């Protein structure tokens, strides 16, 4: 369950996907996520009328070398956005920045 | 009395309802006409709680109901509205329009205004609780033809006075519930525009001087 | 009054009756253009009070002709801003949707921005006019 | 102070809506049945 | 011009409009020209059932900064 | 005099004054001891408990019942009946109140004031029970509500419309198949009302200020 | 053992004494300067109040050749106690510019003189920084981030410069030529906002640079840092849907309040204009009828 959440990503899920990826029947997935939430692996919330298991913060994992590049690029994009916003803010209100 | 005269009915309701107890100004009008005016305004403005404590249980009115045909008709209309007597509401409204509004002075000029809002009040009372009422059931309840009810109800919807949409294909009168935030925002925008225009005009007047 | 009721017959009668007075004010050219707005407001009235309305009834309440003309007018109207509705040709019914809550979008931002602009410029000219008696003081 | 002589004065040789009346609708035809 | 105006009107109003009614709605004469015109407007012709489908200022930031500037410049 | 002043006040549905009068009468009748003192004490006990009930305060009813001398000798089967009605009102169960009234009628139909008041008490209990069963629901069925309350569909529908019009619970009744959609209370944020009163006051201030400017003109 | 490292407060006198010390001993480049940080402690917020010079010496060589006088600490302690017994030794400071090798080693020398855990105070005495030139570093023992033996190392603490009544008076007098005492409220808050945004950008650029270094393996792999960065990414809210609607409705309400307040301000200006015009007319009439 944890590896499928971390690979497939998606803050939501489905009963069928968990059943196929864990070999348990579609009726025992609920108890599986019960154990997962109780033990602290996830902090999600179940939904049985439409099987749409919702996932939030997941237990952290040791980060490999490849993941550094993606995080670095995301940092670069975030920093560029921040710099552009700061430049616009400084340019627009230079009459009162004293 | 003056507030009732010029189409206000808001302050008039309060002051006439209060004045039923202390009315020593017989030089303006008799006590019966004051009771009639107070009942009319209280019916026309007050909410289903204020009616239960100001116009339908007031001992001053209770002791004087069986003294004048106009007071009897207005009290019957009020009790029909409060008791959900929707079957005979419209004939009672017509009787009150004939016997209480036209003969008087301060009310005959407002004969149309009072009648129009009474229909709106009864429609709002009927459509507040139900959410998918049928047009045939409504027409049977009010003792009118369905086409006439549709024609009458087609006037209070476009101005967003009532709260419903008429589904003529089926006859369903499905209710629409608005959010008071929207209406309050529109009212605030209009009032601010008016005040700002007034202030700009006055300022233009005073800066030249 | 004719526009508010959205009746083309009354509008035509009024236009024909007061044609000379309307042209003497040099506004008859503008006023004849109101004919489209009469149709627009009639469709607005018959679309705000009818969630699902048969096309024949739309034609009758609009004082108009066979279904094709009504369909053309409705199709023109919905893409012209007014009448956030939808037409389905199965059985002649214009299933108009609800109205989006205005207090959920950026329109109040624009309205309040205009109001703030007007108030701020008003206060600015107010101060600049007030300032002279300071020397005259 | 301007006389506005270019625009000649035209020669002639508590209220909102409620300009129509409902009259006596009655509709006793429903009461007939 | 009439036909393209009617096409613009129909692109937003009708959903799942049969092509047989389109042939008369657009004032055309024969189906082939109707299909060609629909292809020009890039409407799908699935089973003759056309499915139409289909700057001012930075919000918050610009307005708030401009209000602050207007308040403090005149001071 | 105190007892009958309370009796007349109870006809005005004001019970605090009625409760004070009844308590003074009960103390007066408890001090002395004649042949008819016991009957007067029992009747005034019934009247005070009746007056207390319509303003809730069930814990105080229990306190009065558990008062030592009141339950020592003045305790009687009629006070048992009235305390059963009290606890039925506490649980907000129309069935329990009806059972208590039917089983203990001999102590309650008498003292005409008690029955005339208990009619309105029954109406209030019906409204309260219809409020309680509806609380854990969003789309309850009218048939299930009628089964729980034991009433009829038409009477339940009428009572529900009456309470909805009076704004007791902010649900909306529907005629689909007997559904009773229940919606949370609206918000009506106070900021806009305050802003509107402010706008009116500033309008008046504008008129007064321009009037002050007449001397300038 | 006391856990008192949550907050650090420095009076400006300690820091200015640090600057005076550095400019006094004629310290050239690479020569650090060290003194003691006399203050009060045993509360959650460690507070530094007074300092003095120390005869710290060290050759730019093997880190263990550092020298420091032991008698001087107690000798200063006795005199300072005679002057004021409410100031107790709570550690030491060095004249920046950044943490060195011997900081952990020398800190243990002050263990006996201090009562709680000794406090390190880095002072950017030559002022390369942009933010506060002071940061605290309490030596604590925690497990290694690499899954190895537990290490007794330094921990950064949030340090805020705050003055008392005695020193605020002098600070306000000294810089009473550059501080903009008029400033304005909203303007100063907006300037603070822009400064905070620029600081965020600078820290982001520093983190990006460090990651660029680690991908080239000039630095080892710390799993704690990467985990904290991944947590930062996880906590990043997604706005560009329910949160968006809530924020929009709050912004609309807030703008309506702004509109009301601006209306009130305009009417106040209107009354001011009316009164001022009245007084001007009265003054004109006064001068006219008194001249004639």
């Amino acid at each position: 369950l944890i590896e499928t959440v971390f690979v497939k990503n998606i803050r939501m899920l489905s009963f069928e996907d968990i059943s196929k990826a864990t070999h348990l029947p579609k009726d025992n997935v609920e108890h599986l996520v019960m154990r997962a939430i109780s033990l602290g692996l996830l902090k999600g919330s179940i939904d049985q009328v439409n099987e749409l298991v919702t996932i939030s913060w997941v237990q952290p994992r040791i980060i490999s070398g490849d993941q550094i590049t993606k995080m670095k690029d995301r940092l670069v994009e975030w920093n560029d956005q921040v710099e552009k916003l700061g430049k616009k803010m400084e340019a627009r209100g230079q009459s009162i920045w004293v | 009395i003056h507030c009732l005269a010029v189409r206000n009915f808001k302050e008039a309701a309060k002051l006439l309802v209060d004045s039923l107890a202390t009315f020593t100004s017989i030089e303006l009008t008799s006590y019966e006409s004051i009771a009639t005016y107070a009942s009319v305004t209280g019916l026309f403005t007050l909410e289903r709680t204020d009616l239960k404590s100001k116009v339908i249980d007031s001992p001053e009115l209770l002791s004087l109901i069986s003294t004048t045909a106009a007071l009897q008709s207005i009290s019957s209309l009020t009790i029909s509205l409060y008791a959900s007597d929707y079957a005979s509401y419209f004939p009672y409204l017509l009787e009150t329009y004939a016997n209480v509004l036209i003969p008087c002075k301060y009310l005959n000029r407002h004969a149309d205004f009072f009648v129009r809002e009474m229909r709106r009040k009864v429609y709002a009372q009927l459509l507040e609780s139900y959410k998918t009422l049928s047009l045939k059931s409504m027409a049977s309840a009010f003792g009118v033809s369905v086409a006439f009810l549709d024609n009458d109800l087609g006037k209070f919807i476009p101005n967003k006075q009532l709260n419903c949409v008429i589904d003529r294909v089926n006859g369903i009168v499905e209710t629409n519930r608005p959010d008071n935030k929207n209406a309050q925002y529109h009212l605030l925008v209009k009032q601010g525009d008016g005040l700002l225009t007034k202030l700009q005009k006055y300022g233009a007047a005073v800066r030249l001087t | 009054k004719a526009v508010k009721l959205g009746d083309l017959k009354k509008f035509t009668s009024t236009i024909t009756k007061y044609k000379q007075l309307l042209l003497k004010d040099d506004t008859y050219q503008l006023c004849v253009r109101l004919r489209s707005n009469v149709i627009k407001t009639g469709i607005r009235i018959i679309s705000l009070t009818y969630k699902k309305i048969s096309l024949r009834d739309i034609c009758l309440k609009l004082n108009l002709d066979s279904e094709q003309t009504v369909e053309y007018m409705v199709s023109r109207a919905i893409r012209d801003g007014v009448i956030e509705a939808k037409i389905n040709h199965e059985d002649g019914f214009i299933e108009t949707t609800e109205l989006l809550n205005i207090y959920d979008s950026e329109d109040p931002q624009q309205v309040f921005d205009e109001r703030i602009k007007f108030a701020n410029q008003l206060h600015d000219e107010y101060l600049v006019s007030m300032r002279y008696p300071e020397d005259k003081k | 102070d301007d006389e506005f002589e270019d625009f000649p004065i035209d020669t002639w040789a508590e209220n909102w809506d409620d300009v129509e009346v409902d009259d006596d609708f009655t509709n006793e035809l429903k009461a007939e049945l | 011009a009439i036909r393209d105006e009617i096409a613009k009107n129909t692109e937003l109003s009708y959903d799942f409009l049969p092509l047989s009614n389109i042939k008369a709605l657009l004032f055309f004469n024969n189906e082939k020209e109707t299909e060609k015109f629909a292809l020009e407007r890039n409407w799908p012709i699935v089973n003759s059932k056309v499915y139409f489908n289909n700057d001012q200022k930075t919000n918050i930031i610009e307005k708030a900064m401009d209000y602050a500037i207007s308040i403090e410049n005149i001071v | 005099l105190d007892l009958m002043s309370g009796i007349l006040h109870c006809e005005d549905k004001d019970y605090k004054t009625a409760f004070s009068y009844f308590f003074e009468s009960f103390e007066s009748y408890h001090n002395l001891t004649t042949h008819n003192s016991y009957e007067k004490a029992c009747q005034v006990l019934k009247y005070m408990l009746l007056s207390k009930i319509m303003l809730n305060l069930i814990d105080d009813v229990k306190n009065i019942l558990n008062a030592k001398y009141t339950k020592e000798t003045y305790q009687s089967r009629g006070i048992d009946a009235m305390k059963a009605v009290a606890e039925a009102y506490n649980n907000r169960s129309l069935l329990d109140f009806n059972t208590a009234l039917k089983q203990y009628e001999k102590e309650l139909m008498g003292d005409e004031l008690t029955r005339s008041h208990f009619n309105a008490l029954y109406d209030t209990l019906l409204e309260s029970n219809l409020c309680k069963i509806i609380e854990p629901f969003e789309c309850v069925e009218i048939s299930h509500i009628s089964k729980i309350i034991g009433l009829d569909t038409q009477q339940v529908e009428g009572k529900l419309s009456q309470m909805i019009l009076d704004k007791i619970f902010y649900g909306v009744l529907d005629q689909g198949n007997g559904w009773l959609y229940v919606y949370e209370t609206p918000n009506q944020d106070a900021t806009y009302d305050s802003a509107l009163e402010l706008v009116g006051q500033l309008n008046k201030v504008v008129d007064q200020l321009f009037e002050k400017a007449s001397v300038l003109y | 053992m006391s856990l008192q490292h949550e907050k650090v407060t420095i009076a400006p006198l300690v820091l200015l004494s640090a600057l005076d010390h550095y400019e006094r001993t004629q310290t050239k480049e690479n020569k650090r300067c060290v003194g003691v940080i006399l203050g009060d402690a045993n509360s959650s917020t460690i507070r530094v109040t007074n300092s003095f010079a120390l005869p710290f010496e060290e050759d730019e060589k093997n880190s263990d050749v550092w020298f420091l006088d032991h008698n001087y600490i107690e000798n200063m302690n006795e005199m300072c106690k005679k002057i004021n017994a409410k100031e107790k030794l709570i550690g030491w400071y060095h004249s920046g510019p950044k943490l060195r090798a011997s900081d952990l080693k020398i800190n243990e020398l002050f263990k006996k003189y201090t009562q709680n855990n000794p406090l390190l105070l880095i002072v950017d005495v030559k002022q390369q920084g942009v933010g506060l030139p002071t940061d605290a570093y309490v030596a604590i023992e925690q497990v290694k981030d690499d899954g190895t033996s537990t290490e007794k190392t330094f921990l950064h603490l949030p340090c805020t410069i705050e003055a008392e009544e005695a020193e605020e008076i002098g600070v306000e007098h000294l810089l009473r030529d550059v501080r903009d005492q008029a400033a304005g409220g909203l303007s100063i808050r907006l300037t603070n906002q822009l400064k905070s945004l620029k600081g965020l950008q600078s820290k982001l650029k520093d983190v990006v640079e460090y990651l660029d270094k680690v991908i080239n393996k000039e630095l080892p792999i710390n799993h704690t840092i990467l985990g904290k960065l991944q947590d930062v990414f996880n906590l990043l809210p997604n706005l560009g849907n329910n949160l968006q609607k809530a924020l929009t409705v709050k912004t609309n309400d807030e703008l309506m309040v702004i509109y009301i307040s601006n209306l009130v301000r305009s009417i106040i200006a209107f009354d001011d204009l009316i009164e001022n015009k009245i007084q001007n007319k009265k003054i004109q009439e006064q001068r006219v009828k008194d001249k004639q």
